[PDB]
């Protein structure tokens, strides 16, 4: 999951 | 002895990464969900909260070394080390005379008053406040606070963190660049660092309560749906 | 002929819960994350949305017939026609001088040019302003009004209803009462009816349209974060 | 689902 994490901590 | 280049470099991009993700205007307050002075404070703060997460994750994807990690582990401390990070960060904006957290304006200064109506008891902004306080007393170096945060975000010991060893490399690097500073470049800082690291720990007494307490509010549906998607992502407990 | 009890007391049900669910001073709009005239205009707007969600769901509660029905149903109801009772219940301020949603204030003036930064392109937006004029100016009645909506919320033909008969049977009741109504109590209204269920036919255009655009928002971590649990969770396909 | 749409549902 984490979808926004994952966007956010993306170049 | 005296820092060294890698050393400083370390230092340079931590303080310039904070300063490139902490607002000292506090000019964004405006964009969040007007306070209220039955959780009226909830919104306001909710939103205070997934701002500053925003940063936080900013702040750490400017960590050398943060950057190279697995996103698990990126995710894995995020997760566990955000609110601490925050709380810290957050004491940047403490003030001792009027014991709140003032943010620009009157109408963005929070006493203990208004940051009770937010979902939180007592048994948490206490220990929280002695914190604060605790935490204002030291009045570190910005070079200090800094290091601490990023030591604090880079703590092996967080549920999910798969590569407990490189993760223990790099604060170990941290710990050592603050150590090093408060010795050579900070005088009458010879307690200081021991009374630093003991933060952490009081960080983790506040993490744990606070968690505990979130967890109640984010099962009930009326107060869930006052969060926001970036809170009930990184505060839920979503494995 | 002339209306019955049992069909006046329907009326007067919906209407006093229209009431009920629906702030003609619009003083809650201060507490929605400030309007910003790159989809600046979301965080306002998803607040305006996800609180008229909030007004929807009490509303219906109120409709005589829709408190009897299986969770399931009334969330399946729900889930389908939200946003179609919302682009209802809007025009209810929508203004034909300025050719905007006027709620309150100028800082509540949502004009053609503000509703684009929300993330919605003309295609959606051209409809659904031709959707709020046509159906300004059959100038309806609150009762009409009150009744469409109704109505339209208890259509059986939604992805998931279970017990499209007595979804079926409550509707047929309100779309009488209507028909009625236009008939005895309103003068001029002979081709009304008509028009008024074609409305329904053009509001379901607008519901796919939206659902599609949507879809392409949510997917979009940096967008569906400005979004509320509340619409996150009504606009989402979870089954 | 829909943990929300229940408790605003309920009475
Ligand atoms: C602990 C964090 C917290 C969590 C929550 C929730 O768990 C999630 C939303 C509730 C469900 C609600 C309110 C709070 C809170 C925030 C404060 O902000 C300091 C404020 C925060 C951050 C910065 C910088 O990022 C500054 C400026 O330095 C000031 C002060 C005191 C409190 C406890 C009530
Ligand atoms: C269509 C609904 C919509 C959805 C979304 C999202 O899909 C979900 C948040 C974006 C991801 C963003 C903006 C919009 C919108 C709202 C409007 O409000 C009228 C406004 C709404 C409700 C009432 C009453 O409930 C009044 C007063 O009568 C006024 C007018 C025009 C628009 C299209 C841009």
């Amino acid at each position: 999951r984490h979808k926004i994490l994952h966007r956010l901590l993306q170049e | 002895h005296m820092l060294s280049d890698e050393q400083m470099q370390i230092i340079n991009s931590l303080v310039e990464a904070h300063h490139k993700t902490y607002d000292d205007s506090y000019s964004d307050f405006v964009r969040f969900r007007p306070p209220v002075r039955r959780l009226s404070m909830l919104p306001h703060l909710a939103d205070l909260v997934s701002y500053s997460i925003q940063k936080v994750i900013g702040f750490a994807k400017m960590i050398p070394g943060f950057r190279d990690l697995t996103a698990e582990d990126q995710i894995a401390l995020l997760k566990s080390s955000a609110i601490e990070i925050i709380m810290l960060r957050s004491n940047q904006s403490f003030s001792l005379e009027d014991m709140s957290w003032s943010c620009g304006g009157p109408d963005f200064k929070y006493c203990i008053n208004d940051v009770t109506k937010a979902g939180h008891t007592l048994e948490l902004l206490e220990p929280l406040v002695k914190f604060q306080v605790g935490l204002k007393k030291l009045k570190l170096h910005e070079e200090e606070h800094v290091l601490l945060m990023a030591i604090c975000l880079l703590s092996p010991d967080r549920p999910g963190v798969q590569d407990h060893v490189r993760i223990e490399a790099l604060q170990d690097r941290l710990c050592d660049v603050l150590q090093a500073y408060i010795r050579i470049q900070h005088p009458g800082g010879r307690l200081l660092y021991a009374k630093m690291i003991q933060k952490l720990a009081d960080l983790r007494s506040l993490n744990e309560e606070h968690s505990k307490q979130y967890r109640s509010l984010s099962f009930q549906p009326e107060h869930s749906m006052q969060l926001t998607p970036l809170v009930l992502e990184v505060f839920g407990s979503e494995v």
